[PDB]
């Protein structure tokens, strides 16, 4: 638009130059083509999202839709600095295509106040690249299977212009990490599962006779005594953001940790159990959306080859990046070209308990459904397996 | 107060209560108002830093408006200072930003007292004499500096600060202070009063797995002498040696007890843990350390007082950390086990406290000018303590201090990140030759390409660096015209942001000197220069 608006962006989409993609031609037209016709697709306007939409509107990119389900919360304003005390409770998305939309001059982004799951084929289709930056594995497994889904395979082999390329990044405290996927040719996010469900989910055995920490306490209230006792009224759940309901649990879970012998349950503590807290600065999300950003001008443009998808970053002593090829598991459940091999309610386990898939509540089906839990007489029931860790139906045979 | 607590929550969880107020006390300066610094700043404004002040001399330019999220098309014309903070401002209310229409040469000219009212410093984007001349006035005046510049594609970051020590450093997975090797009397007690061999069934699947280890580690003793430091053979025994206190079904074959699975699989790093690390016995040894005076920081009086420790009371030995992992057993053992930790170091605490105050008394610097809090804090981390010392911005660039060893021997991968820093050099020096930067305009870059080759080679040998740098470099460096492109302003903002934190609340442990970044390639290193 106006005087050497985009002279930082330019350079490296007008020059020649040593270290330039293999498919790389210098053109004065590239940033225009980029402008006006790249589609990017954001995948969470919380955590790196806020980070994201900014990197992306500086570097040239107009056409960015954002989706998001979450609401603006007083907790959100240490990091995401596109929301205001204002806006506490109106959509994310929403805010932060308005927030960008004024302090970026000609950038079009387009907010959508959904969960990515709201949506299928058609619609995640229609772009280029789509950037996650979201926090939960389960939502990162479910793209990653919708992306999958929209390569199209010509007798065995896989056709590179059905590939969407799918930049994810994650953050926790002082660390981070990114990594560029590339559908049918790189590792996918189930490829290197032994990386992503490493979270925790106390043991009924230890919660319910067997407590050694406050966590184990808060844990115990929150999961069986509130659901048995329905302190706010019959069939009112658990509200974390709820004052008056953090209170309770703590109350409860002193009394609990009293009867141990077990110090340290506080009010503070109780709050990061019950929301499963993860702890978060601006400073990480910057870092880690900033590779992100990078690398989604690099596949746009040709400018450079991408990374060599996976970087690791750390920040608590001195400061390192670390990358590494994660490379693709010829026998994965969700990018491999061939139906799985195995060996009712035995095999609903091993798709379940099992590493190689971690599935969460499956469901199979015979050549007709059996177990469709998701239908509490879909237990009456008691291959083609489906899951909410994916859009599509894996081939079990 | 309480509005603060809601906002922080998801950092308070990282730095604390005392970190956050480390944070709301100080005042940082930001030099100059560009994508990096404005970057930087915006990661210091929204955690809440007590205060900032923008020094730019400058006026926003088509470019700054066209690559800074806190700069728009409406400012271009008017002082970069006063119009970034107009904008980082609107970050956190709770946050009082300022600035000065000036810059740092003029401010370096008249009042050079001036910079001595932060906590931190953060110069961006200045040329060598600039950085130089602020760097020698910082360092006399012990005012903490980080400088940061953004070229093209690499991100480049120097930290300059005397002395950094630190208590709390937050190691990442370190070994828990079991004391399997070195047990301490209620330790020894406490393992007694069990009996593996007679009890009950569920009280032996029960077990503190530390028990169990313990229980096992005294047999093995009392019989070879050994105690198992060889990885594959005698400690693989040892875990077979667990495996087989694993009591038998009714049908014979062993059951499942997943207990004796977390002594297996724990026997690897439990079996020695007891010793002081490298960097404690070198703060020990260190002579802020051992000669005391009246002027001696609170901190190696700390030092000093856990050193005395480790000679009486200790027996060689830190004090006892407290805590321990959990671990599969019932709430009774386990409480009763973790007790013995946390009474155990609160006596090795007490026992602190008296050769500091001691320590205090031989200088009668105060009765407690060091609140027990600072006490247990010191206790618990006593075996993560550091110090960072940075070279001054003069020895770097001195023609006999400089660190050629270190530039040389990386230079020998062709391809290794300090090229980069060199490139940096070599830019500025053609910088100075010419009064401007290279392949500003695309009709420059081949032209330029010779002239900073020669800026580099006379760089070199005035150093006596005989290094190989690849003609590629060169021509990458002209390529890049002098550009700050905004990600790459990001990615070293955060950096920064965080290592500023780590300075104002005293908690990490910084980088020792310079980080450079390739955003080309997406690698970095840190180097001692
Ligand atoms: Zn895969």
């Amino acid at each position: 638009d106006w005087e050497g608006r985009w002279n930082h962006v330019k350079k490296f989409l007008e020059r020649s130059g040593p270290f330039t993609h293999p498919d790389f031609e210098p053109s004065t037209e590239s940033l225009q083509f980029l402008l006006d016709t790249c589609k990017v697709l954001v995948i969470g306007a919380g955590g790196l999202g806020c980070e994201l939409l900014k990197n992306l509107a500086l570097s040239g990119f107009r056409q960015i839709h954002v989706i998001d389900m979450d609401t603006i919360d007083v907790s959100n304003l240490n990091r995401q600095f596109l929301f205001r005390p204002k806006d506490i409770g109106r959509p994310k998305a929403e805010v932060a295509a308005e927030f960008l939309n004024d302090r970026v001059p000609n950038c079009n982004v387009v907010p959508h106040f959904n969960k990515i799951q709201d949506f299928n084929d058609t619609f995640y289709r229609q772009f280029h690249i789509i950037v996650c930056g979201l926090d939960s594995i389960i939502a990162r497994r479910w793209i990653n299977g919708m992306l999958i889904s929209l390569l199209n395979y010509e007798d065995g082999v896989l056709d590179p212009s059905s590939i969407v390329p799918l930049i994810d990044g994650g953050t926790e405290g002082f660390k981070g990490n990114a990594r560029v996927i590339l559908p049918g040719m790189t590792a996918c996010i189930e490829c290197t599962l032994e990386l992503y469900p490493p979270q925790v989910n106390f043991p009924m055995c230890t919660i319910a006779s067997m407590p050694r920490l406050p966590e184990h306490c808060i844990e115990y209230v929150r999961m069986l005594q509130w659901p048995k006792e329905q302190p706010f009224g019959e069939g009112v759940p658990l509200d974390g953001d709820d004052p008056e309901h953090i209170q309770w649990i703590f109350q409860k879970s002193l009394e609990r940790a009293s009867q141990y012998n077990i110090r340290g349950v506080t009010y503070r503590l109780t709050q990061g159990v019950v929301k499963r807290i993860i702890p978060a600065v601006a400073s990480t999300n910057a870092v880690i959306a900033a590779v992100c950003a990078t690398e989604v001008f690099k596949i746009a443009t040709s400018a450079y080859i991408p990374l060599n998808n996976y970087l690791v970053f750390n920040d608590v002593d001195g400061l390192y990046t670390y990358t590494f090829e994660a490379e693709r598991k010829e026998n994965c459940p969700a990018c491999s070209q061939l139906p799985q091999n195995i060996q009712l309610q035995e095999v609903l386990d091993y798709l379940t308990n099992s590493a190689s898939l971690q599935m969460k509540s499956p469901a199979i089906t015979a050549t007709r459904t059996l177990y469709l839990q998701s239908e509490e007489r879909t237990r009456p029931n008691l291959l083609a397996v489906a899951d909410v860790t994916t859009p599509q139906t894996v081939l079990f045979k | 107060k309480l509005l603060k607590e809601q906002k922080y929550d998801r950092q308070l969880r990282l730095w604390g209560d005392h970190g956050q107020e480390a944070l709301e006390s100080a005042h940082v300066c930001l030099i100059n108002a560009t994508a990096t610094g404005t970057e930087i700043l915006k990661n210091l404004v929204l955690p809440g830093i007590g205060s900032f002040t923008i020094i730019d001399g400058n006026q926003v330019s088509g470019e700054d408006a066209g690559n800074n999220f806190f700069l728009q098309r409406s400012s271009i014309g008017k002082n970069r200072a006063e119009a970034a903070m107009e904008f980082l401002q609107e970050l956190n209310s709770d946050v009082s930003g300022s600035f000065v229409e000036e810059s740092p040469e003029n401010l370096l000219d008249n009042d050079p007292s001036f910079f001595c009212r932060f906590t931190v410093v953060v110069a961006t984007q200045l040329p060598e004499s600039t950085s130089l001349r602020l760097a020698d006035v910082l360092w006399n005046s012990q005012i903490p500096l980080l400088i940061c510049r953004t070229y093209g594609l690499v991100g480049y970051m120097r930290i300059i600060i005397k002395e950094h020590p630190v208590i709390e450093s937050h190691p990442d997975n370190a070994l828990e202070d079991l004391r399997l090797d070195k047990p301490f009397p209620e330790l020894r007690e406490h393992f007694q009063s069990y009996d593996l061999d007679h009890m009950e069934k569920k009280d032996h699947s029960h077990t503190p797995w530390i028990v169990i280890i313990a229980k096992y580690l005294a047999q093995w003793y009392s019989e070879t002498n050994g105690r198992i430091p060889k990885t594959y053979k005698e400690k693989e025994d040892f875990r077979d040696l667990i495996r087989q206190g694993i009591l038998k079904n009714e049908n014979g074959a062993p059951e499942d007890e997943e207990n004796f699975e977390e002594a297996i699989k724990n026997v690897n790093t439990a079996l020695n843990t007891t010793q002081i690390p490298s960097s404690i016995e070198d703060i020990f040894n260190d002579d802020r350390c051992i000669n005391i005076t009246k002027q001696t920081p609170s901190f190696w009086i700390l030092a000093r007082a856990l050193k005395e420790f480790v000679a009486k009371e200790g027996q060689g030995n830190l004090p006892v950390r407290g805590t321990i992992p959990d671990m599969i057993a019932d709430s009774g053992k386990y409480i009763k086990l973790q007790n013995v930790y946390r009474e155990k170091a609160k006596k090795d605490a007490a026992a602190v406290g008296n050769h500091v105050a001691k320590l205090l008394q031989s200088i009668g610097q105060a009765p407690e000018s060091i609140s027990e809090k600072e006490l247990k804090l010191l206790c618990s981390n006593s075996a993560f303590l550091r110090v960072v010392r940075c070279r001054s911005l003069a020895e770097e660039y001195g023609l006999d201090t400089i660190n050629k060893d270190e530039i040389i021997s990386s230079m020998d991968n062709p391809d290794n990140e300090i090229v980069l820093y060199l490139m940096l050099r070599a830019v500025d020096r053609f910088h100075k030759q010419q009064g401007r930067y290279p392949g500003v305009s695309n009709y420059q870059v081949e032209e330029d390409i010779g002239k900073l080759k020669s800026c580099l080679t006379g760089f070199l040998q005035e150093y006596g660096l005989s290094v190989m740098v690849k003609d590629d470099y060169v021509h990458e460096f002209c390529r890049y015209g002098a550009a700050e492109p905004h990600t790459i302003a990001a990615f070293l903002g955060g950096a920064a942001a965080q290592e500023v934190i780590k300075i104002i609340t005293k908690q990490f442990v910084i980088f020792n000197n310079t980080y450079i970044y390739s955003g080309m390639s997406q690698t970095s290193a840190t180097f001692q220069l």
